[PDB]
RNA sequence: AAAUUAUUUUAAUUAAAUUAAUAAAUAAUUAUUAAACUAAUUUUAUAUUAAUAUUAUGAAAAAUUUAAAAAUUAAUUUUUU
């Protein structure tokens, strides 16, 4: 007969929600954590969200359930490609159990530093705070009662400005608006460094 | 990532001994199908193994006693495999001093064995 | 030859290069470590700070709800007394030293029974794969 | 994808070399460049740029630089690997005296965070005095000699331990010499020689800091703004605008709003008659 | 170098006309036609005779008001793993029920939930205090987690009792085997 | 043509999103005072039945062994693993009701892992007295 | 079948019975199966002229039902009969690149066995009805009306939308179930 | 000449395909641009229905809805059940009794005014599905019309070329391609 | 609960999962370095490094390659079904060092002749197995005679 | 789109290979452990039931072989078999001619 | 200069310097045969060598640098079974 495990230990997370209440459908936004291009998942997300890998026969329930089996019951052999996956999932423990049989090892000695970031890049992001401690980071406390604040927003203007068009249709403004660098005819890309 | 294992002759299909034709077992020895799933209870006749290779005998008691008897049901009588499952369900029972019945359950795998063919 | 313009759906989705970089170079950043402690829960929602567009709330239909259900969970070993309550039981089969057999009931060890060298007849199928050749685990 | 017989025989549709071990360093050999030999971290230190042949036979071990750091560590030409403490004693009850001597330094040429201000008692030099002097004595042993130097000397602080090293020594040779090895006073002396140096490089260290002089934890230079103690935008300060200031008003180019009501200057058009 | 002509020999006999008759015209052709077969036929056939199958389920799903664009993504969700090769065969030979496949997407119905990773069964937090007879409370625990599941799998004669088969005492048969 | 795809929270963020103002409210918090009462409130938050202790001490291991606070069991936590953020897993979930406080050794310190809190979306701590919680010895 | 409400076995039974198509997963390839018929699949390592089941099975279909298993069904039985397993027609590869003097004649035979399926049988079992375009399990089960009936979409606010013959805009979908 | 391998394309140089596009560098080689691509790509979306739901029918990029918004016409009939495993037990009415309904519709559309000596034929040929199922598909009239005489080349063997052992049979199964 | 949690304070560390998201070949002869040294060369592998401090390095010369995700470990032992109290460094010290390409050694022939003495001390064990019945044997045989004369 | 964004814990699913794989009593806790140590190890096909026997469908590792010569060790055990002049191949090093 | 005869295989790569009444010679590379496990880390990852064989002087797209260059030159990562 068919069969269905989708894991090593069967019992399936209940497929159907209640004998009538609200289905609980899941999360159809893909996890690109910035909220404004909000993008869908792209059936390769709604694979590797299903549990196969990003392709159909990888690690799913396509490629752990027999290939077949003998009408009566007894079950296949070892395929000799078979055998070879297990090796594989086992080696994927293990890579797991060993990279933390080392991580458990140097919580133990302390040997885990308590500035996140190697030295390297910590001089390459400037989001990683400046690990000083008995000092402030901007050379002296704000020793003046700040009632000290400035707010990039005053002055800081970024704003996408329409350049408006030179007005033809009225006669005084085309002649002020005559902004004598339209000889920008020299822009031949001439010869920077040679003549 | 996945590396499909290499072919190499010592993976052949080697062929289980038989003892011979026109022999039985006590001959030297007193000279001295229905659908059922097998493909559940392979895994769990191994699950004994690793619990009677580990030291937890009393629990792997209590697995192969399901595997003999699906094995007893699937099989006809005096069928080889049905008595592989009587066999490590008899060394079972030592490691738990049953001896009783390994003794018994033992001894009933050669009636068993010397029936067939 | 570059000649004519990268098409936009590239740029666009190379747009989102950068803000995967932007969004490893995050990961990159944490601390090596977590202060934790026992009797609280595992994780009680104790995620990294990832609560920026937060997702698959539905504790079902959510990838994360079989390890989740775990971690939030009231956490058994709630004290590092509590862990040599549950650490003294656990065994180990098959280490290589020296052992005593009478710390069980009436258990009679194994591989004092069958050898070192002969394997348990594991039935092999397909689902049921077990360990082949072992004589190779002994380095 | 485009898999082909093998490991290494990937997509093998981009028309690079496969098999090829991108991960090996190249044999740069001959070429002169500062990239040369040298491990990618490396690569700034364009001072002593590694090209040449020789490099190449002996960073890699080629033809007679085979065992190239003919002296690597591991080698003592001084004290040949036997630690110089005597145990020839007169007396043997006496022989476990000379156990912990300082070969050098120990404390200064490590540099370690000493974060012990200079006002502690001495009790709290005794665990980096140990990492140094364990097989010589117990940590609990040390604590035992590092406070009977705190009870019967007049001695308290490392600062004290730094500034009367002649005095200390005179107490352990009239009332000591029996119990506290001299070995822990010579390191209690190195390491009380450090740490009042060390207070004096942080204690600087801040002192720079509000100075402004700001650098990193490893120390490289940081520049960075001073805290704000006024106006931000300058108002008497301020360079004059650099555009030339024919206000909105007197040439009314445009941005210009007004009130039909308060229409100006028509004088000949429509306000000659106003309303 | 080996044209492997004895390969060949035989098989301009199907070839045209001037190839047949001279045979190092006649294997240079077929032995370029052969060599751009299987580079056409590794590389090649399939982007496009993998297009004729994504171009009928498309015009089959654009029958019932779906697009390619969204079947090929609302199958994916539903976790419904149907390679395209088969919607074709579906598209074609059994359209009702193709049409099923297309009503379920469009259908608000909860998709199945993606497959809960091994969860530790609480008896390994008990110590138990070991009795030679008793069995370890995890084991009791898997085991009738692998039988209720063995009489779950197909019509059998393993005590056959109607819709759930006698377990309490499947768990213990090996007493039946002791004396 | 960024901004029209992503939103204005991009090219114009100042991706500092650490401290632009934080780091002010920490020194005033640092002129105002701690006392007696401002730690018998917290005391109260001992006398609490529930144990989780209030105050924490960002003090060299050395500095501590001289001046031992830690009798109400309170935390001693190394002003990285607050500044870093290895500490989050140990704070109170109510970020807008809690006030633990900070001791160090000198009250530039303090402030200086104050801050990080606040940073950490901490909204109450006055952030600093090294000697009053030794009068204030509960 | 079997369910848990007993009017919907009483609806469902007739539909099951009949020749069913079910659409297998052997060997990293899916087929579509009827019970009498021939496939050819990648070699499975088994004898000649003996029974086998496959277990991979994602979608069985009958004259009127169809049972779109999510990802596998379970319960159905799809057995089948080993004939042939033999290696299929020979397509050559020639490869050799026009630069190098050497040529590598590679026959690949595709070893494959061909099966001849004979059972093909269905035991579902129904929890309750379930409406379509909003999932919930509903409670009753009444086999003449409709859970989702269907309403013209011509809300008559648009002139370019195109209005079919009129013959197919007026429709209802015939009431089958009784 | 520096005949050296490693100094250039090992033996010579070919252009295979993955090479003329895609070569060093991915922006193709100078010459040998490409072939273009003659595929034939999938068709856009047709437009969805109208809301007149009010329960945001209109979302595009939500959890609830599935992309596809197909309530097109005898899909009432298509009333699916929730089985055990998760699947989904899909009762539709059968091949026969939609044709059958198709000629009503039909037989009904074209005979207000006149049917057709066109519609006549139509109502034949729906009328001449439920009987006999006379198929009208390429993908078996391809396969029909061919089956049948590779068939027959089996059973009268005319081969006219008994040898064919598989090295003469590997051109053809492959100078044929499907 | 308004209160810095009081505790004895256990810490976890971070398991990183590394996958390969853009091809190695295009990348120079270091970033492939950093890729080996995180057992990942072709498009679409992927490992499971740990976060000690010089892997946080390797992964991040290697950004714009990979497509990391970390772990706290307690999200690690549920990943995989795994009691709390066993910690990593007992699991470990189960399997056996000669894994699957059990180690790592500086040349293709120095691995070739860790894998030649690994299939040697397999010889001598069982050699060493064969004279151990042999020396048994002649030890008896050597008291049998001895006490023969008595 | 190809820049996908997904939980690359993902890619790797454990929902087949657990630590009761590996450790096949864990649950149990002693702890033992029974792991597939490489793609070399595995010992061959091997019949589940002996009624079911694996069917013999050759390869090209036995369909194409050779006849046994006659090794030097052969005919050293039993030279009852070294009958003609052409069983004395040349010496094993001796691959062949150039 | 033109050639140099035997398919289905089973370990990778380039280099660019001393000199030349201007290339049979040298490095470096490649090759044939052979080698030994020196702190540095994860329980990661590593083609390093010896011995011989060797009729070679010029590196796409970049990044720049000489030059009326009007490309050559330096450059250095590519370089498809």
């Amino acid at each position: 007969y068919s069969e269905y495990r989708s894991s090593y230990t069967g019992a399936r997370s209940a497929p159907w929600a209640a004998p009538e209440a609200a289905p609980a459908y899941p999360s159809a936004r893909s996890p690109f954590p910035l909220e404004r291009p909000r993008f869908r998942k792209t059936h390769i997300e709604w694979m590797l969200h299903h549990g196969h890998g990003d392709r159909y026969g990888k690690y799913g329930p396509s490629r752990e359930i027999a290939d077949f089996e003998y009408a009566d019951g007894t079950p296949s052999s070892i395929s000799g490609k078979r055998f070879a996956l297990k090796h594989h999932q086992d080696h994927l423990l293990v890579q797991l159990i060993r990279s933390a049989a080392i991580v458990e090892r140097f919580e133990e000695e302390e040997l885990l530093p308590r500035i996140p970031g190697t030295p390297e890049q910590r001089s390459w992001d400037p989001e990683i705070p400046l690990f000083l401690e008995d000092v402030d980071e901007f050379g002296r406390p704000p020793r003046p009662v700040a009632g000290a604040t400035y707010d990039p927003a005053a002055f800081v203007s970024d704003d996408i400005k329409k350049d408006v068009r030179r007005p033809f249709w009225s006669r005084r403004r085309w002649a002020l608006s005559d902004n004598f660098m339209v000889p920008m005819s020299p822009k031949p890309k001439n010869t920077i460094k040679d003549e | 990532s996945y590396f499909k294992g290499e072919l190499f002759p010592n993976q052949l299909a080697r062929p289980l001994e038989r003892l011979p034709r026109g022999v039985s077992l006590a001959a030297a020895r007193k000279g001295q199908r229905p659908y059922v799933p097998l493909g559940e209870v392979a895994k769990l006749e191994l699950q004994g193994d690793y619990l009677t290779e580990g030291g937890l005998h009393q629990e792997a008691l209590e697995y192969y006693g399901v595997v003999a008897k699906a094995y007893e049901l699937a099989y006809p009588k005096d069928h080889p495999q049905v008595a592989g499952i009587r066999l490590k369900l008899a060394g079972a029972f030592r490691r738990t001093g049953r001896l009783t019945s390994s003794k018994a359950n033992c001894e009933a795998v050669l009636q068993m064995l010397d029936s067939a063919v | 030859e570059l000649l004519h313009p990268l098409p936009v759906w590239a740029r666009r989705q190379q747009w989102l290069k950068r803000d995967t970089v932007e969004m490893n170079e995050a990961i990159l950043r944490e601390p090596y470590y977590r202060i934790k402690t026992f009797a609280q829960p595992a994780a009680f929602v104790s995620p990294r700070v990832s609560e920026s567009a937060a997702h698959e709330p539905d504790t079902q239909q959510s990838s994360r709800y079989g390890v989740d259900r775990q971690l939030r969970g009231p956490r058994r070993a709630v004290s590092p007394e509590r862990l040599q309550e549950l650490r003294e039981q656990l065994q180990f089969v098959g280490s290589i030293g020296p052992k005593v057999p009478p710390a069980a009931g009436a258990g009679t060890a194994y591989q004092d029974e069958y050898g070192t060298r002969l394997r348990p007849r594991y039935p092999q199928s397909w689902d049921t794969v077990p360990p082949h050749q072992p004589s190779r685990s002994e380095i | 994808a485009s898999t082909a017989k093998g490991y290494m025989n990937r997509v093998m549709v981009y028309a690079h070399r496969r098999r090829k071990a991108r991960y090996l360093a190249p044999k740069n050999a001959h070429v002169r460049s500062p990239l040369a030999h040298k491990m990618p971290e490396e690569y700034g230190n364009t001072w002593d740029p590694r090209s040449g042949v020789e490099w190449h036979n002996r960073m890699r071990n080629r033809n007679h630089y085979r065992h190239w750091p003919w002296a690597r560590w591991t080698d003592d030409p001084v004290r040949f690997h036997q630690d110089s403490v005597c145990h020839r004693t007169v007396s043997a009850l006496s022989t476990v005296a000379n156990n912990g001597a300082p070969e050098w330094d120990y404390y200064a040429e490590v540099g370690q965070a000493y974060e012990t201000p200079s006002h502690f008692p001495l009790s709290y030099t005794a665990p980096f005095i140990y990492q140094y002097t364990a097989q010589c004595w117990s940590r609990e042993d040390l604590q035992s000699y590092l406070e009977r130097i705190e009870q019967s000397s007049g001695l308290r602080t490392i600062a004290d331990a730094a500034s009367r090293r002649e005095a200390l020594y005179t107490w352990w040779h009239n009332a000591g010499m029996n119990v506290i090895p001299l070995g822990v006073l010579q390191h209690l002396e190195l390491v009380s020689r450090d740490i009042v140096a060390q207070n004096a490089r942080k204690s600087y260290r801040i002192e720079q800091h509000e100075r402004g002089i700001l650098r990193t934890p490893e120390m490289e230079r940081y520049y960075a703004l001073p805290h704000l103690r006024g106006p931000s935008m300058p108002v008497q300060l301020a360079q004059p605008s650099g555009k030339y200031p024919s206000g909105k008003f007197t040439q009314m180019m445009e941005d210009v709003a007004i009130h039909p009501l308060q229409k100006p200057d028509a004088r000949y058009k429509h306000n000659m008659y106003p309303a | 170098y080996y044209r492997a002509t004895a390969e060949l020999d035989r098989l301009r006999g199907m070839l045209r006309g001037r190839a047949r008759l001279e045979r190092k015209v006649g294997l240079k052709r077929i032995t370029f036609l052969m060599r751009t077969q299987t580079r056409y036929r590794v590389e090649q056939k399939a982007h496009w005779e993998r297009a004729i199958v994504r171009k009928n389920v498309d015009s089959a799903a654009h029958e019932h008001g779906s697009g390619w664009q969204h079947l090929r993504n609302d199958l994916a969700r539903q976790n419904l793993m149907l390679l395209p090769r088969t919607q074709q065969q579906l598209a074609q030979y059994e359209p009702l029920a193709f049409r099923a496949v297309m009503e379920l997407c469009a259908s608000r119905v909860a998709p199945p939930p993606p497959p809960m990773t091994a969860q530790v069964p609480e008896e390994a937090y008990a110590t138990r205090p070991e009795d030679p007879k008793v069995a370890h409370p995890a084991a009791r625990r898997q085991l009738e987690e692998c039988v209720e599941r063995m009489l779950c799998t197909g019509r059998s004669d393993v005590l056959q009792r109607e819709g759930p088969r006698t377990t309490q005492a499947w768990m213990d048969a090996w007493k039946e085997y002791d004396l | 043509n960024l901004n029209k795809r992503y939103g204005a929270p991009y090219v114009a963020k100042g991706y500092a999103s650490l401290d632009p103002r934080c780091s002010l409210d920490a020194y005033s918090s640092f002129q105002q005072t701690v006392t007696s009462a401002d730690m018998k409130k917290a005391l109260l938050s001992i006398d609490s039945t529930s144990s989780g202790a209030l105050v924490i001490d960002v003090r060299s291991e050395p500095e501590r062994r001289l001046r031992p606070l830690l009798s109400p069991a309170i935390v001693a936590l190394h002003p990285h693993d607050i500044l870093s953020g290895a500490a989050c897993p140990i704070l109170p979930s109510n970020k807008e009701r809690a006030e633990m406080f900070v001791v160090a050794s000198e009250a530039q310190r303090a402030v200086n892992a104050c801050t990080a809190l606040r940073r950490w979306g901490f909204s109450r701590v006055t952030a600093v007295s090294v000697d009053a919680v030794s009068e204030a010895i509960a | 079948l079997r369910s848990a409400n007993p009017t919907i076995a009483k609806a469902l039974q007739p539909l099951i019975e009949g020749p069913k198509f079910a659409v297998v997963y052997c060997g990293n390839h899916q087929y579509k199966v009827s019970p009498g018929d021939v496939i050819a699949v990648q070699r499975l390592r088994a004898p000649i002229g003996s029974q086998i089941a496959l277990k991979k099975v994602l979608m069985v279909g009958g004259p009127r039902f169809t049972a779109i298993g999510r990802p596998l069904l379970e319960h159905v039985r799809v057995t089948a009969d080993v004939e042939e397993q033999k290696r299929m027609r020979n397509v050559v590869s020639l490869f050799s690149t026009p630069g190098r003097r050497r040529l590598r004649w590679l026959d690949a035979q595709h070893a494959a066995t061909i099966l001849r399926i004979r059972e093909v049988v269905y035991e579902p079992t129904v929890v309750g009805e379930l409406d379509k375009y909003d999932g919930v399990l509903l409670k009753d089960f009444h086999a003449d009306r409709h859970p989702n009936p269907v309403f013209t979409a011509n809300d008559g606010y648009d002139l370019y939308y195109p209005k079919d013959w009129n013959k197919v805009e007026e429709a209802s979908a015939f009431l089958e179930m009784m | 000449r520096a005949q050296h391998p490693n100094a250039g394309t090992r033996f010579g140089r070919v252009y295979n395909r993955g090479f003329v596009r895609y070569g060093f560098g991915g922006f193709g080689m100078s010459v040998y641009s490409s072939k273009k691509d003659r595929t034939f790509k999938v068709m856009p979306v047709p437009p969805p229905p109208p809301a007149t739901t009010a329960v945001e029918q209109r979302d595009d990029f939500a959890d609830n809805r599935g992309l596809s918004a197909t309530t097109r016409t005898l899909s009432p009939t298509f009333r699916m059940f929730a089985l055990e495993d998760g699947g989904v037990l899909v009762s539709h009415p059968s091949h026969a009794q939609i044709m059958r309904w198709n000629q009503r519709v039909h037989t009904e559309e074209g005979k207000a005014a006149n049917s057709t000596v066109m519609d006549e034929y139509v109502n034949s040929r729906i009328q001449a599905i439920i009987a006999d199922n006379t198929i009208e598909n390429t993908s078996l009239s391809q396969w029909r019309k061919a089956h049948m005489w590779n068939v027959i080349k089996s059973h009268g063997k005319l081969q006219r070329r008994w040898g064919t052992p598989d090295f003469v049979m590997g051109a053809r199964s492959t100078l044929y391609n499907n | 609960t308004t209160t810095i949690a009081a505790g004895p304070y256990r810490r976890v560390g971070n398991v990183f999962i590394v996958t390969c998201i853009d091809h190695p070949f295009k990348f120079s002869w270091e970033v492939n370095r950093m890729l080996r040294e995180l057992r990942l060369e072709f498009m679409g592998q992927t490992t499971v490094v740990p976060d000690i401090p010089p892997v946080r390095k390797r992964i991040w010369r290697v950004r714009h390659v990979v497509r990391v995700d970390q772990l706290d470990l307690d999200e690690a032992k549920a990943l995989i079904g795994i009691p709390e109290h066993i910690s990593f460094r007992d699991l470990a010290g189960q399997i056996p060092p000669t894994f699957g390409r059990g180690g790592s050694v500086a040349n293709p022939h120095m691995r070739s002749k860790m894998n030649f003495m690994r299939l040697r001390r397999m010889r001598l064990r069982d050699v060493m197995h064969r004279d151990q019945l042999e020396k048994r044997l002649l030890e008896e045989r050597h008291h049998a005679l001895q006490q023969q004369q008595q | 789109r190809y820049r996908l964004f997904h939980p690359v814990h993902q890619t790797v699913p454990f929902h087949f290979n657990p630590v009761q794989s590996i450790f096949p009593l864990i649950y149990e806790n002693n702890l033992l452990a029974k792991p597939r140590l490489s793609w070399k190890d595995y010992e061959g096909r091997k019949e589940f039931d002996a009624d079911h026997p694996l069917p013999v469908v050759g390869t090209r590792l036995n369909e194409r072989t050779t006849t046994h010569k006659w090794s030097h060790w052969d005919q050293y055990i039993n030279p009852q078999i070294t009958q003609s002049w052409m069983y004395l191949t040349q010496t094993p090093e001796y691959v062949g001619p150039r």
